[PDB]
């Protein structure tokens, strides 16, 4: 009944003539071919002839490929078919949501489940998800979530079901994995149970169940074709770029690109990938072609905004993040470039407003992004909150250990801090990140070492710093200030010329190098 | 996503201050 | 192999494996518009076969979707549309919906480049219909003639490419009759061949094969279940109104509007008997929902039109006759109403410029011609008049319209004794007909006309009489009938009906000169 | 197909004409 799907009443099953079977046939071919006006014409004859329910469901097919879903309704709903049929009840309700009629749709629904094989999807489960369909439309997200996940109970094959619950952030990470593990997959197969599994694994998040996750990528690396399998190549992707590397992600992606253009799901990583790369050509290149390519989409605007990141125009990449996430406010990637652009250009609030905005979508990357923004406000109950939130998802960033040992550091945990900071350069070493940045944490590590008398340690960490990035006046600054410790007030003054010079007004540079001179 | 850089602890006053701590 | 349909690579021809769950399950996703499912299935199965029904099912759901440059895309990669005719047909429509003539037609081939059955439509024949499409817009509509033709010869059940030919009427009556007649039923099957046939020739000119056409109509009606067809109910229809049984052609017209209310091809016939019956109410009330849910519908603005026109505002009638005639320039209705606004303002070159396009989407029928005439008329073109007029009645001969306006030449040239025949042959069919009434009282005063003329003064009398009845306020009929009373020698009788012309209209130059003479 | 109205033969300033000549 409502356990078969859509396969047990084609025309084909036939297989295992009258005129109703070849008109049925025609009607068949015309609806695949897209013939419409054909299967309008024999798919009338047909059901004036029978007046068969299998015979007004497939009238009312094309008439929904056609967009005439008020006459599909009508045709539907005028013969007590919707309580005959639990296929035609299916696309009457298919329809009445097409054409936002909210409560119809609930009346041929039904509020709740009301039922609680063939190869297709059950009807049951498809009522589900329209049921989540409306729900959603009514706001009321708590039963359409709820009902979403009565669909993949059911029959563990809709996926739309699954696509609504994932790609609308309805779940959370733990969630979500609860999920595809409970389903019963022998609503695919009983045996290859497995396969179905891992495929859906490949969707969820890749930083809490990672034994799960390896297994699954394996078994379906084994299955040939696979490998050039999108979701397959996007989720590995994902991963490399979680353990920040750059290249590999951007040689997966590039392919990805290359072998199927018009899939746009792959952008906001290969974006993010280029901005870190440093490519602004890329990013000219490809931003360029996406607004005259995909001018209505949220990711070429984003795209834009990225671009004008890797070369400082702050208030324009603000400006297109801004227009990114008005057009899409579900849109993730472009709140986080949104709330980076306020973190530059100094404004704390609005950042923090759309870092907690970001965070509802999607990780330990918007708490990390919060915590360090608390930080430079100076709020460290509240850094310390969100850092903590950040390493519990995810321990093995080293752009989260510099924060979390500059916040050990505020607090005056010197030993905490050096663990922090040289386990953050464990982590740099084996990555494929731009070495610059890290400049920082080579200084931090200094810093703590200056804070626990121990000088030795502290001038070679500091000049590992300046290394990775030369023209820095506050490493010299810091460094002189390890000599005056080292009783080598000679060296520090070459340290505070060469700061004097690269920053001619800095306060802490002129009184520390007073006190120098002997 | 887009990262950001690492914060970086600065030279302070109290860094200064702290040295006079020489007697 | 282009002698098959997609039928051939349904997956539910297993009925007659891990591929095979993957398959039945896209396949069901599609049938169930959850595309986003039939994407991600679709895309696993083609990723592990690499075979071309795999890219062809994946290209549909994209289709569906509306991502034409991503299935074209998809079925380009590896030149799949070489290895596979439903590739071919599948990669040729997305290039059409993209717009990309020169592309279609790389892959279709200019003409035909195929010069056993499945249940479905031969890819051979979708693909002349496709080729048929493109030429249409690169306007060569004599080889998108030929090449829908060969659609149809191919398959019979090519239904696309006879409703492109049909409605874009590519075709003179004969040619469509003598199409469907020469048709290889076989194709939809041999032993049900007169089925199909006779809907066909339910779309057909109803005039000039009356006889095959009224076995088609009883085969069918013998059918148990077509009877409630609106196919079938519109033969019917279509033959009344030629007959001019307009009531009739309402009931039937009425009676497929409750049981199917989204049907609109049942609209140009029943405005046009509302109009004919002057139902203001009726065509104010239609026109109005149209608006509202059809908007975008060339009918929807007929009907608007054929509104503003039992209310004689001929503007705004010209103007939404115009509008639809534009949405739909292979609308002929539109234009019939779109000429008649023109006509009404005397405005006869318009006029005849929209009768003869109109001409075009009306071939075989006899309307046409009689406007033409009509028109021609007004100009002093009686050559030219009698020749449209001959033509319309060398097509259809018992139209009460048209023996008025051959009688209205023969008493142009001075053939009275025609005239009066002629004249006497539309009352008699006009009493047959269900037409209004009405209009009728300018053939009555025309019988009239042609009977002074013969200085039969008594039938003349008789006959203005009855014209004067049909039409409660003309001046003109009451001048006629003083003129016949001084013929009479009445002047009396003559004095009080010229009294009445002057009251209808005090200006009119030739009552006031009538009366003047009538003083006796 | 709407249609239309018959044409209407009218008296003209020439049948008036036809008339006066009665001697």
């Amino acid at each position: 009944n409502s356990q078969l799907s859509t396969l047990t009443i084609s025309p084909m099953t036939y297989l295992a003539l009258s005129r109703e079977d070849y008109l049925r046939l025609w009607r068949h071919d015309a609806l695949m071919q897209q013939q419409y006006k054909c299967a309008a014409f024999v798919g009338e004859k047909v059901l004036d002839i029978t007046g068969n329910p299998n015979d007004a469901f497939w009238l009312a097919q094309v008439y929904c490929c056609t967009g005439d879903y008020a006459r599909a309704k009508c045709l539907l709903t005028k013969e007590d078919l919707y309580n005959r049929s639990s296929a035609c009840r299916y696309l009457a309700a298919f329809c009445l949501v097409k054409l936002y009629d909210w409560q119809g749709a609930l009346n041929l629904l039904g509020e709740t489940n009301p039922f609680r094989q063939d190869g297709g999807i059950k009807l049951e489960a498809s009522m589900c998800y329209l049921r989540g369909q409306v729900y959603t439309n009514l706001s009321n997200f708590d039963r359409a979530k709820e009902c979403y996940k009565e669909a993949l109970m059911v029959d563990a094959k809709c996926y739309e079901a699954f696509d609504q619950l994932v790609s609308n952030h309805l779940l959370t990470a733990d969630e979500e994995w609860d999920l595809v593990l409970k389903l019963n997959y022998s609503t695919y197969s009983k045996e290859d149970a497995a396969f179905l599994r891992s495929l859906y694994m490949l969707k969820l998040n890749k930083t809490s169940h990672e034994d799960e996750l390896r297994r699954a990528e394996d078994y379906l690396s084994s299955i040939n074709g696979l490998e050039k399998s999108s979701d397959l190549l996007l989720c590995k992707a994902d991963t490399l770029f979680v353990r920040s590397r750059f290249i590999d992600v951007l040689a997966i992606t590039t392919k990805i690109l290359e072998i199927d253009p018009y899939n746009l799901d792959v952008y906001p990583l290969h974006l993010a990938s280029l901005h870190e790369s440093g490519e602004k050509n890329k990013l000219y290149l490809i931003s360029n072609d996406l607004v005259d390519r995909h001018p209505e989409k949220a990711v070429t605007w984003l795209a834009v905004g990225i671009y004008y990141l890797c070369v400082n125009k702050i208030s324009e990449a603000r400006r297109y993040f801004s227009k990114s996430s008005t057009m899409d406010p579900q849109f993730g990637p472009a709140w986080i470039g949104f709330a980076h652009s306020f973190a530059i250009e100094g404004e704390h609030d609005q950042a923090i407003s759309a870092y907690t905005t970001a965070a509802r979508l999607f990780t330990h990357l918007p708490y990390l992004f919060l915590g360090m923004q608390h930080m430079q406000l100076g709020n460290i109950l509240l850094a310390n909150e969100y850092l903590q939130s950040s390493y519990a998802l995810f321990q093995y960033d080293p752009l989260l250990l510099n924060e979390l040992g500059v916040v050990a550091f505020n607090k005056s945990d010197m030993q905490t801090a050096i663990n922090h900071f040289q386990n953050a350069l464990l982590l740099v070493k084996k990555t494929q990140s731009n070495e610059k940045p890290w400049a920082a944490t080579w200084a931090n590590l200094g810093h703590a070492y200056r804070k626990l008398k121990m000088y030795d340690a502290a001038i070679d960490a500091l000049n590992q710093g300046l290394l990775l990035s030369t023209n820095d006046a506050n490493v010299h600054t810091a460094i002189a200030l390890v000599y005056l410790h080292k009783k080598i007030p000679g060296l520090a003054i070459t340290h505070l010329h060469e700061s004097l010079a690269i920053s001619p007004n800095e306060i802490m540079a002129s009184d520390l190098l007073k006190r120098a001179l002997e | 996503m887009l990262r950001r850089n690492p914060t970086a602890i600065q030279i302070t006053a109290e860094d200064v201050l702290a040295y006079d701590e020489e007697k």
